RNA sequence: AACCUGGGGAACUGAAACAUCUCAGUACCCAGAGGAGAGGAAAGAGAAAUCGACUCCCUGAGUAGCGGCGAGCGAAAGGGGA
RNA sequence: AGCCAUGGGGGAAUCUGGGCGGACCACCGCCUAAGGCUAAGUACUCCGGGUGACCGAUAGCGCACCAGUACCGUGAGGGAAA
RNA sequence: GGCGUGCCUAUUGAAGCAUGAGCCGGCGACUCACGGUCGUGGGCGAGCUUAAGCCGUUGAGGCGGAGGCGUAGGGAAACCGAG
RNA sequence: GUAAGAGGAGGUAUAGGGAGCGACGCUUGCCCGGUGCCGGAAGGUCAAGGGGAGGGGUGCAAGCCCCGAACCGAAGCCCCGG
RNA sequence: ACCGGAGCGCUGUCUCGGCGAGGGACCCGGUGAAAUUGAACUGGCCGUGAAGAUGCGGCCUACCCGUGGCAGGACGAAAAGA
RNA sequence: GGGCAGUUUGACUGGGGCGGUCGCCUCCUAAAAGGUAACGGAGGCGCCCAAAGGUCCCCUCAGGCGGGACGGAAAUCCGCCGGAGAGCGCAAGGGUAGAAGGGGGCCUGACUGCGAGGCCUGCAAGCCGAGCAGGGGCGAAAGCCGGGCCUAGUGAACCGGUGGU
């Protein structure tokens, strides 16, 4: 009968408009303990062709685990992720350049 | 049946009575922050390592044991022995 | 309550806030007294608006 | 066919990664003036529980 | 007999009541065209210097939103086929 | 609060005219309106065939049988029994 | 001769002077489709599975990874990230 | 009746529509406060419209779009009496 | 042929009823239905119990089936309380 | 603008109307914790205060009797006995001088960022508070200060105004 516990209030922020919403690229997280298990190099399509991404717009390197030498193909980078690629690992960026 | 007059009233009212009294008795352990007495007046004045606040409440200040006390010319008291 | 009115206090040099109350009947004009700002340190605060 | 998923439901509350429905404290839009900053500070967030289970059934399809 | 294009078109009921909202542009009224209809050569799309007639199925997605921000209502681009 | 179409009034340009990318503008891209036609992919089931972990004469089309027939009703209509 | 207040429904409570049944016969009431949430019998399992449809079959399967769920979450957001 | 028109009426104020009571006889008093109603070339207030002071946004800028002031703005209610 | 009060005549309206007539009702031949129906081997009293009993206790009464006839009851049937 | 249409036109209630009532505070019923009903018994809130708030130095009332210009049971003070019976903003109850009261000085913590652990509890609400950082007010300090002796003085959400990032 009461406010069907509807008395809780919204704070979803911005939460909608009418020109739709912004497509603006998002990032997929990757944990570089999934690195050590994989081998060779890494690339965007390679993860979407894997089982660990698929069309998540772009890719942010991150995560914990064991750092092992190879190269990636990264779209975004955590400070921590830069560090395991300081153990002995490479990385590119943004592409189309 | 004759239902003529009938003297009404203006009385029936009470209170969403909150539950007040000695919340934690003696021999009881507290982790500090546990209130031992919810009272209206000061029927229980602070004890050793027990504090009081705006609503006259004896609560815990440490991790020990509630100890009861009386002092005729000073009032009744509730304390918390250390337990080091 | 209203007609006795309620007011917020505002700093100087632009912004800084709190949430208090007033009273008119006592010959009170510019309600002015100390507080603290979000940024920086102790300041006055002048009576303002709704 | 197909659940409708409630808009308000998602619009004000979230179930954290534990099947725990958590969001908003009630009561601040008309409060104020005689309000101690103590509670405005405690008007930060909340938690909710129990009937929030049914609330987990509400959102359904996307979860969120 | 049904299905189809158009011009008209509700109410119960849903919102636990009722007006906005709803059922629903469904029921019916009519007009007209046929093994079909209508549609159909972008004064479009959408953001990539990417697209390339219209329609149907899957998809996206119950997503983007619309909303006494209630009941609930529910898109297009893109991808796959025809 | 645009785009799409339109009821009253106001009322133009032919490529430095222009419509549009969601108020509005600078800019940057996109498209050529204010004339008319176009198979297929889809839909329907009166109908012809096949098929069914479909029914068995209170079930199954309302009716297997002499049914849109008896009968009822002013009429619209209802509507068997065997 | 020892004993014994029909049935159902409906009740605080029925044998009831509450309720429905003249008798028998046939019919007659917890389905399904989709989306959920949980438990379970399974296959795989850091992954798992395809929708429409192409090909085939006459009671024959296969092909089809487009798409879904899974891997990180936190914030309203930009954005950061086991924080 | 959406209209065209139909009646009223091929009638024309001694006529047609509406209201009250109800043959004939004696008689129908007093209050306009509210309300309805008849009226008034002032006025209070109020719509779209008109006008454009002052201004915003934007762009090199020309320019384009938006906000709206003074006063001008009807019936309506109020107002003056019956 | 509307609603009060009065009187006069008249009278089975009454005292207060008695008789008679026919058509039914009754018996015989022919035809022969309805609503209702939980099942019936269905008595009073005094108690009881959802407060109003054939049925339960207690007592008493009662040879088995009808026909004419009488309506106290079976909370009588009829109307899912106006 | 009832000429016409869709709708609304509460709820409890010793049957309904009628009247009372609808929430919040205190005391009884309330049965030695908690809690508790009833159209049961008695009353209150919809406010207030910039000092009524924080602190530091400081004073102690009511009352009764004894003495007195006005005064006069009662304004005023003198003195003696008097421990809470006065004031404690406003109803009630608890509480109160070993102060909450009453005087002055100073001030504005009627802070911000939080907040362990609790009271209470169908949810949602409400209620308790050390502590920690900031940067302050009082006091030499010790220290308290995140309003008020305590419990009434109140209103989820949606809507939108407001200054601002």
């Amino acid at each position: 009968g009461r406010s069907t516990t509807l008395m809780r209030l919204p704070k979803r922020g911005m939460q909608g408009q009418v020109p739709g919403e912004i497509k603006r690229p998002r990032y997929q997280g990757v944990n570089l303990k999934d690195l050590a298990r994989f081998e060779g190099e890494v690339t965007p399509e390679l993860l979407v062709r894997a089982g660990l991404l698929k069309k998540g717009y772009r890719l942010k390197i991150l995560g914990e685990g064991e750092a092992k030498p190879l190269k990636v193909v990264a779209h975004a980078f955590s400070k921590s992720a830069l560090e395991k690629l300081k153990a002995a690992g490479g990385e590119p960026v943004l592409l189309e350049a | 049946a004759h239902k003529k007059g009938l003297g009404s009233t203006r009385n029936g009212r009470d209170s969403q009575a909150k539950r007040l009294g000695v919340k934690r008795y003696e021999g009881q352990v507290v982790r500090a922050g546990n209130i031992l007495v919810r009272q209206r007046g000061t029927r229980f004045k602070p004890g050793k390592n027990v504090g009081m606040g705006r609503d006259f409440t004896l609560f815990a200040l440490v991790d020990g044991v509630v100890e009861f006390q009386d002092r005729g010319r000073l009032g009744r008291y509730v304390h918390v022995r250390p337990l080091a | 309550v209203r007609i006795k009115l309620l007011l917020e206090c505002t700093e100087c040099k632009r912004r800084n806030y709190a949430t208090e109350k007033n009273k008119r009947n006592t010959p009170n004009k510019l309600e002015l007294r100390k507080y603290c700002p979000w940024c920086r340190k102790h300041t006055v605060h002048r009576e303002v608006k709704i | 066919p197909k659940m409708k998923t409630h808009k308000g439901a998602k619009k004000r509350v979230k179930i954290t990664a534990s099947g725990k429905v958590v969001a908003m404290k009630t009561g601040k839009r008309h409060l104020n003036w005689q309000k101690s900053g103590k509670e405005i500070r405690q008007k930060g967030r909340k938690f909710v529980l129990a009937k929030p289970e049914a609330e987990r059934i509400k959102l359904l399809l996307p979860y969120e």
